[PDB]
């Protein structure tokens, strides 16, 4: 709620939900700031649509927003043999509003390793009306060493994919 | 033979003579004719000395450029609350405190006009509250009524400062509020009186008229003000030949060492230890700066800690006493916020004011600081930043500046417990961060 | 009798621009500088002109020079008439103005009064609170529409909105105006406050301020926040009272004088103002010298040795800064990831050493690069913190020493002191350029793209020598990995290194011993970087089949055990393997990398490594 | 660190000399001596270990 | 009428936002929203009598920027013949492909 | 104003008018027996000397807080003055004023507002004011001389009202006289009148045994907590009616200078108190360090303080400065 | 607007000077005649009104024999007129939306 001018009246302004509809947020890991945000994060989903009435109206907008987060484990990713609830500092149903919680893990592996490295240096190898044609075919070929179905439509056909 | 217009006029010399009783009396009660005689005078009583010798700066241009005289300290006054309507063209002589001051505003002495035929460049004069106007063309033989414009920026104008004044609160008996009241002044005494200083002025009197509706000619409690014709306050130097021969001698004495030992204390108890320092501190080096690279000062920065009640304050009071520019702390009056870095909303437009540190104030002095066990943590930020680079980095809305500041400094602790607690590492006693501890 | 007095000084001015204004021939310093003047001006065509008050002064003697201070405040359109006279003799849409700069007499705000109206007054001072750009007029051609609006009027002068004078026909005049937007041209401004200088304020005693009107090119050209100088024409501003909706102190006591003009009675009052023309802010073979200096062999070991004197010894930290000073490659992948734009070095070490030494090297020497301590954790400034409203405005972006080193290398020192919270805030601010906020108001993206540099301290004054840093480090775990090796200083008390490092200090605050020689200067350094930043070198050899086998050699080392060392040096740091290895080329001006100096790159982090390892 | 304050400052040494010539000032007999002072040490004693009850 | 704020993206740091002042049209109304990033393809008209009220009364003129068109928040910028439009038209090639 | 003058420098005929309300129109210069009823008139204008002008006072009353009923709150009154009983009432005065009545018209937006609106005053007409060194006061100085008993019955002079205690009734007598400390001459500004401080919770109600001695020893100026605090004990610059604003409206240090400061309340607004009992302990920096001025004037007066122990009784068996704050303004 | 009754032509006028003569008018304000005017509002006894809103207010003037008899917080019962005044819609032109027409009560 963001207050008046002089000859006004205590109007209401949306901050980061109410504009991402499909889109975007992250809760990692702000310790000090985890019991202040996170009682109105998992209330969003629960409570999917919310909105509140602070000193003002008391309505409620519609939000039906996705949620990624990229959390951050207390060092390494195995801290513990010990389960889930003692490697996260969050709780039981805050976490339990998800659908799956994705893991990662590598130690040692020779053959995987180069599998990374012989891919990763590559990438670094990639840094007038026919011109501005043929820097295109040549903006084609460089995303098409293996043509995986490049940027230029795929993305075009998913916003009627969705509505 | 300096060519200076002023002359400050006792004032209090004809009663003291035999003669000029009635000139003394109509002095004060016509105070605006009678010296308006007294600047003829003095224009043909120079001519009564240049008649003598004709080799006197070409008996021209010291002829040309007027003079004027002030007469001061004349009869005496008490307050302000004396002041009753008879008092309508009389001497006053007040006793007071400046508060603030306004930019000059300019003033109507000569007037310009040109109508609109090819030229027409006549210059009428005022002298009054009436500017007055012609109907009728000119610079030809027939040409009608005109439109006379007023082309304004081409007459010249002279200065004028209006100036608030509160009285200083003398034996006022516990009751009352000191008002207010207003300068006008007119010559060359502006940017001489800043606010903020004890004043004795000596002044005429005079009342105006105000419009009562902002945009009538209608009008009547009145309001007065004063003009004044001398002012006085509450009280590279001239480098001469003899102090620099008396200062050599001194300088040859051996005993310098010692006779500056003792003539900072004359009433302290010995301690000669911290008296080299701070002796030292003053005598502060120089800004021995290379061209490229290096950027060293000689400045330096003792401390006192320990003991209370050690004449901590007199000491660094008689610092104060010895320096002519320097700064004084405050006991929280300032933090991390109120030493610079300002937005603060003035009386006078409502808007930006960016107001220096006193650590940037006392460039060309010794910044004298205290309470820095009791110092808050918010602040005690930005002296390490003048500790190194000498300098203030300003992080605010309104602008960036990295401006320097050529301050030096002395600090002055306070013990937590009772005292220094001997047998004992005592920087345990004063907790301070160990990076400022080099 | 004064139309010919400037008449006389048209042409006397336009003989200047016809004779020599030059003393030496033909070394250096062509002949008859104006007319190149003019010939600069008819290729990039800007409008301009630029002349001194020296050589108009050293030509009348000051017979013209005393006159031109007191006709143009009046003989605005003398001057301009005639060089537009000269002009069209000359050269073959043409709006001038006149542009005198450095008069020897500098002043302060506080003695102007009366000498000053119509003259020319340099003036210094600090400016503060900017506004915007808006149009001006000059000129019109508005015009009644009673027979006929194409009247080009005249006099728009503070008071414009009446073009009233000499209709066309016999007609009904004064009756309207149509100010089109189609025939007049116009010049755009903006109004300016400035502040007196610090240098200058004999107290802490309000320090008074005025208000600037600057109208030509020197639009834009102040800055908000240096000491400046201006150009020197005083002028008054009045108000007229117009159409609008409206028409303490005895001000305008003088303007009670000003009352009855033809129109209405009131009171017209006044205030000093100031209008300028110039601003200025006082606070070959050298191109050839480089392709001489970058045909050399040594350099390499020429730049490691002249890069500061206020250390001796230690030349693998010497080796590092030189390396941050410079840029690499931030050109990446096609569609997505932006991926690092440099390194990040700090160095660890004990307090009061020769660590204070590069921190107050770089500041002065880096492009535009600032300094903080960041104890100041809770405010703002290392921390991105939005202020409250002031002024009708809430939620507006701060200031910070952080989003300012744009082409700068800010840094930044003791990193044990403050708070956790910016510690996963700077974190963010390390592996992607950019950092985000929407705090109490709208989402903001801001790409601040940085390079940081760090010196933070021991957990006790005194490095641990059989431990590892794991512990010493006194930071977190992730951060540690996300960045570089730190190279830490250690320290001995032997006899024979301070009598060396005594010598070496004293001649450093000598007065004058200035005996040893960088073969560099600062500024032929400075433009010789600016050299090499304009590469792009790429790798083309088949050396990444060399680089794969090395790291893969090099992280089944580290890697001591399934439940040892999480100091696990992972996929990032190939990338700062490689993005230093074409920043060392871009040293030594090599655009292929060979095989033989990616070497001394991995020698540059096994001898990292094995200070990493016990 | 039980009960008492202070450890003998000249600070309260000049406080003594300045109630003398105040209990002086208002029994004037002119007799500023060993017993106008004695009047002064009688009330410092008096006002000090008011807490040892 | 939207009112517009400089957003604080490409821009030398450190200081004050700047304002200006859009007036929309008819088949443009409400298209954004109060607090996203935009940008305009307007005219420059500077339509106004000469009277003004914050600042004195002067030969002064006061920018009035009429739209033409409007696109949404755009992303990664580094484009030279495509994605500067959304243009989003499938129909006799794209809708069969 | 209640008489005119405007000349025209042409016949001197200074036409006269009476003097209406408080605002009023000058006239035209074609009026005259002379100057006029010709070609050419004398402008006319003003003059100040010939123009005979009074005193004027305004003044506002209030109700004695007795005879209020038990209902609504005072409100107050607008007086006037003329001919000469000027300048002599005060602020804080118990009197009465004897006048004449009559109301005045508003003459302002009449038609909208102000439709038979009266707003009237009173007309002052009288004054009778009441409850205000050898100079025939001798006889009472020599009641002192012949009777003596200056250390006891004095002692039982100065607040009789309570039970016992004569010992720190003894230590306050002492300090209401004071004294030059010593004429220094030189630049050593020696530290004068000592201030001593109380500190204990009794049941007495000790409020009324301190500010009872204020309340009748001369220029002592009673305070509290609330109110003018440690920012406010000195003088500062704040709001003021339409008349002349950014007067330097003080707290008690400013114009209770050389008496009394009896303060209560210690616990009260600390954080510009501890500041404010500082600078007073501190010889002379009663200031105002603001962003108006960096003036600073002087600083004389005694401290009489009376700190309010902690919770329940201060525990005598335990710690000392378990519940004064301020260990370094104290023990030295 | 006093009479509480009768809508008289009003007389916007103060006071008046020179009546139709030569002499310059005085005032006798002994026998001039005065009267006091004082507003007040009252909200709704708030047990009585049904929970849907909050109190309303309407307002009422008194004359002198009933005033200063009303404190705040007074359980009162007042009797008088219903009574409209002022022009709406014709004082100021265009008039939209704008009550002209003001609840009082001029009572006893």
């Amino acid at each position: 709620v963001r207050k008046d001018p002089i000859t006004k009246e205590w109007t209401l302004e949306g901050g980061a939900l109410v504009l991402a509809d499909k889109g975007v947020c992250l809760i990692d890991e702000f310790d000090k700031m985890n019991d202040q945000d996170r009682t109105s994060i998992h209330e969003a989903m629960e409570q999917q649509s919310i909105s509140i009435s602070k000193a003002g109206i008391v309505t409620t907008l519609q939000a039906r927003c996705s949620i990624i987060a990229a959390a951050n484990p207390n060092g390494g990713r195995y801290n513990s043999t010990l389960p889930l609830a003692q490697n996260v500092s969050l709780t039981e149903p805050i976490l339990s509003r998800f659908d799956i919680l994705c893991v990662v893990r590598d130690l040692v592996d020779e053959e995987a390793d180069e599998r990374l490295a012989t891919f990763v240096v590559d990438s670094h190898v990639r840094s007038q009306l026919n011109a501005r044609q043929r820097r295109l075919q040549r903006q084609r070929k460089k995303e098409e060493e293996i043509s995986p179905i490049p940027q230029e439509l795929l993305m075009k056909y998913i916003h009627y994919a969705r509505t | 033979e300096l060519g200076t217009s002023n002359l400050n006029l006792d004032a209090r010399n004809l009663l003291a003579y035999k003669q000029t009783e009635d000139l003394y009396h109509q002095l004060l009660n016509y105070p605006q004719e009678v010296i308006s005689i007294m600047d003829q005078t003095i224009k043909d009583c120079m001519v009564s000395l240049i008649v003598d010798n004709n080799l006197d700066y070409d008996l021209d241009e010291i002829e040309t450029k007027f003079y004027k005289v002030r007469p001061y300290n004349v009869g005496s006054c008490k307050g302000m609350r004396e002041l009753n309507p008879n008092d309508i063209d009389k001497l006053i002589n007040l006793k007071g405190l400046v508060l603030r001051s306004t930019p000059v505003i300019p003033d109507m002495k000569v007037a310009f006009f040109k109508c609109n035929v090819c030229d027409h460049t006549m210059a009428v004069e005022i002298d009054r509250g009436v500017i007055q106007e012609p109907a009728r063309c000119e610079r030809i033989d027939c040409n009608e009524p005109n439109s006379m414009s007023l082309i304004h920026n081409r007459c010249s104008f002279a200065d004028k400062q209006v100036i608030k004044l509160q009285e200083t609160p003398d034996f006022v008996p516990d009751g009352q509020t000191p008002h207010s009241i207003s300068l006008c002044v007119y010559d060359e005494l502006v940017d001489s009186c800043r606010a903020g200083d004890r004043i004795e002025v000596t002044g005429t009197f005079r009342s105006i008229p105000i419009r009562a509706n902002s945009r009538q000619r209608v009008l009547s409690l009145y309001k007065t003000y004063v003009d004044v014709v001398h002012v006085k306050k509450v009280s590279v130097r001239q480098i001469t030949d003899q102090d620099l021969a008396k200062i050599r001698e001194v300088a040859a004495r051996e005993d310098l060492y010692s006779l500056l030992a003792r003539s900072i204390a004359p009433s302290i108890y010995e301690l000669e230890d911290v008296k080299k320092g701070i002796l030292l501190q003053l005598f502060g080096g120089t800004n021995k700066t290379f061209t490229k690279g290096g950027r060293y000062r000689g400045d330096i920065n003792i401390l006192l800690c320990g003991d209370p009640s050690t004449s901590k304050s007199q000491i660094l009071q008689y610092v104060h006493k010895i320096t002519p520019r320097g700064v004084y702390t405050s006991g929280k009056g300032s933090s991390a916020v109120g030493l610079t870095a300002y937005i603060t909303r003035d009386v006078d437009t409502k808007q930006l004011v960016l107001e220096s540190g006193a650590l940037v104030l006392s460039d060309g002095g010794v910044c004298c600081i205290d309470e820095f066990d009791k110092m808050s943590d918010s602040t005690r930020s930005v002296l390490h930043e003048v500790m190194e680079q000498q300098t203030i980095s300003i992080a605010k809305a309104g602008i960036i500046t990295t401006l320097n500041a050529r301050s030096s400094i002395l600090a002055s602790a306070n013990p937590i417990g009772s005292r220094y607690n001997p047998n004992l590492p005592v920087t345990e006693n004063i907790d301070l961060p160990p990076p400022l501890l080099s | 009798v004064d139309d010919v007095t400037g008449e006389k000084v048209r042409e006397a001015f336009e003989q200047f621009l016809e004779d020599f204004s030059v003393q030496s021939t033909d070394t250096g310093e062509v002949e008859k500088v104006y007319r190149a003047q003019i010939e600069f001006m008819k290729i990039y065509d800007l409008n301009t002109i630029y002349i001194d008050y020296q050589h108009l002064s050293m030509r009348e003697n000051g017979a013209l020079a005393m006159a031109i201070s007191e006709q143009y405040y009046r003989f605005l359109p003398f001057l301009q008439k005639g060089l537009r006279r000269v002009v069209r003799k000359y050269a073959p849409e043409r709006v001038f103005q006149i542009s005198f700069f450095n008069l020897p007499t500098v002043h302060r705000i506080r003695d102007i009064r009366s000498e000053k109206i119509g003259s020319l007054l340099s003036i210094s001072g600090t400016v503060t609170r900017t506004s915007e750009v808006r149009p001006e007029l000059y000129k019109a051609s508005f015009t009644c529409d009673m027979c006929r609006a194409i009247v080009d009027n005249v006099e728009q002068s503070f008071k414009y909105t009446e073009p009233t004078f000499c209709p066309n026909p016999s007609c009904e005049n004064r009756a309207f105006w149509t100010l089109n937007v189609t025939r007049s041209r116009f010049l755009d401004w903006q109004k300016v406050r400035i502040q007196e200088n610090a240098n200058e304020i004999p107290t802490g005693s309000m320090p008074r301020t005025l208000d600037v009107i600057l109208r030509g090119d020197s639009v834009e050209r102040a800055k908000p926040g240096d000491r400046c100088k201006f150009t020197g024409v005083e002028i008054v501003v009045p108000d007229v009272t117009q159409l609008g909706l409206p028409g303490k102190t005895t001000e305008g006591l003088n303007s009670g004088v000003t009352g009855l003009r033809s129109l209405g009675v009131r009171d017209l009052t006044y205030k000093i103002s100031f209008l300028a023309c110039h601003v200025i802010s006082i606070g070959s073979d050298e191109i050839n010298e480089l392709k001489e200096m970058v045909k050399d062999e040594h350099i390499y070991d020429k730049l490691v040795r002249s890069i500061a004197p206020a250390v001796f010894g230690h030349e693998a930290v010497k080796k590092g800064i030189l390396l941050q000073m410079l840029g690499g490659v931030h050109k990446s992948t096609v569609e997505g990831i932006k991926l690092r734009g440099d390194i990040n070095i700090c160095v660890v070490g004990d307090p009061s050493t020769s660590k204070s030494q590069f921190l107050k090297y770089v500041v002065g020497f880096a492009p535009r690069s600032v300094y903080t301590s960041g104890k100041a954790s809770s405010a703002a400034g290392l921390t991105a913190a939005v202020v409250r409203d002031e002024e009708g405005g809430d939620y507006t972006i701060e200031a910070g020493a952080l989003m300012l080193a744009d082409n700068g290398i800010c840094c930044i020192d003791e990193f044990d002191k403050m708070d956790i919270s910016d510690q996963v805030a700077i974190h963010e601010a390390m592996e992607q350029q950019t950092i985000s906020i929407a705090k109490a108001g709208i989402h903001a993206t801001l790409n601040a793209r940085t390079s940081i540099l760090a010196a933070a301290n021991p957990v006790g004054g005194r490095y641990n020598r059989k431990l590892s840093l794991r512990g010493n480090l006194n930071m977190t775990a992730p951060i540690m990995s996300r960045f570089d090796l730190f190279f830490v200083i250690l320290d001995d008390c032997n006899e024979k290194i301070d009598t060396e490092l005594a010598s070496h200090i004293v001649d450093l605050h000598m007065k004058r011993d200035e005996a040893i020689e960088p073969p560099f200067s600062a500024e032929q350094l400075r433009r010789y970087i600016k050299y090499a930043r304009t590469f792009k070198p790429i790798l083309t050899k088949e050396a990444r089949s060399y680089l794969v086998e090395k790291y893969k050699e090099l992280r089944k080392d580290d890697a001591q055990g399934f439940s040892r060392s999480s100091y696990r040096i992972t996929v990032r740091q190939l990338e700062s393997m490689i993005r230093l290895s074409e920043a060392i080329a871009r040293a030594n001006c090599v655009d292929e990398i060979t095989p033989s100096f990616i070497a001394e790159a991995y020698d540059l982090l096994r001898q990292s490594i094995i200070r990493v390892d016990v | 660190s039980k009960f008492s304050f202070g450890q003998a400052t000249p600070r309260t040494l000049l406080g003594i000399i300045r109630l003398s010539q105040a209990l002086a000032k208002l029994r004037l007999a002119d007799m500023v001596d060993i017993d106008d002072v004695e009047e002064a040490l009688r009330l410092v004693r008096v006002s000090k270990e008011s807490l040892y009850q | 009428r939207v009112t517009l704020q400089e957003a604080p993206g490409t821009v030398p740091p450190g200081r004050l936002p700047r304002h200006r002042e859009v007036i929309l049209l008819a088949d443009l109304v409400d298209v954004s929203k109060p607090g996203e990033e935009v940008e305009v393809t307007g005219i420059y008209k500077n339509n106004y009598d000469g009277n003004l009220n914050a600042k004195n009364g002067f030969p002064v003129f006061a920018t009035i920027i009429e739209a033409n068109s409007i696109k949404r928040r755009e992303g990664n910028t580094a484009n030279e013949g495509e994605e500067g439009l959304d243009v989003f038209s499938w129909t006799e090639e794209e809708e069969r492909e | 104003v209640e008489v005119i003058a405007y000349t025209c420098d042409q016949c001197g005929y200074e036409v006269f008018q009476e003097v209406n309300s408080r605002t009023f129109t000058p006239l035209s210069e074609c009026t005259s027996e002379e100057c006029s009823q010709n070609q050419t008139k004398g402008q006319l204008f003003m003059s100040t000397r010939a123009s005979k002008f009074s005193a004027f006072q305004e003044c506002k009353i209030q109700e004695l807080s007795q005879q209020v009923p038990v209902g609504h709150i005072p409100r107050s009154l607008n007086i006037h003055v003329n001919g000469t009983l000027v300048r002599s009432l005060s602020p804080g005065d118990i009197v009465d004023v004897t006048g004449i009545f009559l109301p005045a018209p508003y003459t302002g937006f009449k038609a909208l507002k102000a439709g038979l609106l009266t707003e009237t005053y009173l007309e002052a007409q009288f004054v009778r004011q009441h409850k205000k060194l050898t100079s025939d006061v001798e006889e009472r100085v020599m009641e002192l001389i012949t009777s003596g008993d200056v250390y006891n019955r004095l002692a039982k002079s100065i607040a009789p009202e309570i039970y016992g205690n004569l010992d720190v009734k003894k230590a306050l007598l002492l300090l209401l006289v004071g004294g030059v400390d010593k004429r220094v001459g030189d630049g050593m500004k020696i530290r004068g009148d000592i201030n001593v401080c109380l500190m204990g919770d009794p049941g007495v109600a000790k409020s009324q045994l301190l500010k009872a001695i204020c309340k009748i020893s001369p220029r002592g100026v009673y305070t509290t907590g609330k109110g003018s605090s440690g920012v406010g004990l000195t003088a500062a610059v704040m709001k003021d009616p339409v008349t002349d604003e950014m007067i330097l409206e003080g707290g008690a240090l400013v114009l209770a200078d050389n008496g009394i400061c009896c303060i209560d309340e210690f616990d009260k607004m600390d954080e510009s108190d501890r500041t404010a009992i500082h600078e007073v302990m501190e010889q002379q920096t009663i200031s105002i360090s603001k962003a108006g001025i960096n003036t600073t004037l002087n600083a004389r007066t005694s401290i009489l303080a009376a700190a309010n122990p902690l919770y329940g009784r201060y525990n005598p068996r335990l710690s000392p400065l378990d519940n004064i704050n301020l260990p370094a303004a104290l023990l030295s | 607007a006093t009479t509480t009754l009768t809508t008289r032509i009003p007389t916007p006028a103060i006071y008046p000077t020179e009546d139709t003569e030569g002499n310059k008018l005085t005032t006798e304000y002994g026998y001039s005649t005065f009267i006091d005017h004082q507003r007040i509002t009252v909200q709704e006894m708030p047990e009585m009104a049904p929970a849907g809103q909050l109190p309303r207010s309407i307002d009422v003037i008194l004359d002198d024999d009933l005033v200063d008899k009303t404190k705040p917080g007074d359980r009162v019962n007042v009797v008088g007129v219903f009574k409209s005044l002022g022009a709406g819609g014709m004082n100021q032109s265009n008039s939209n939306t704008l009550i002209g027409f003001k609840t009082l009560i001029l009572g006893n």
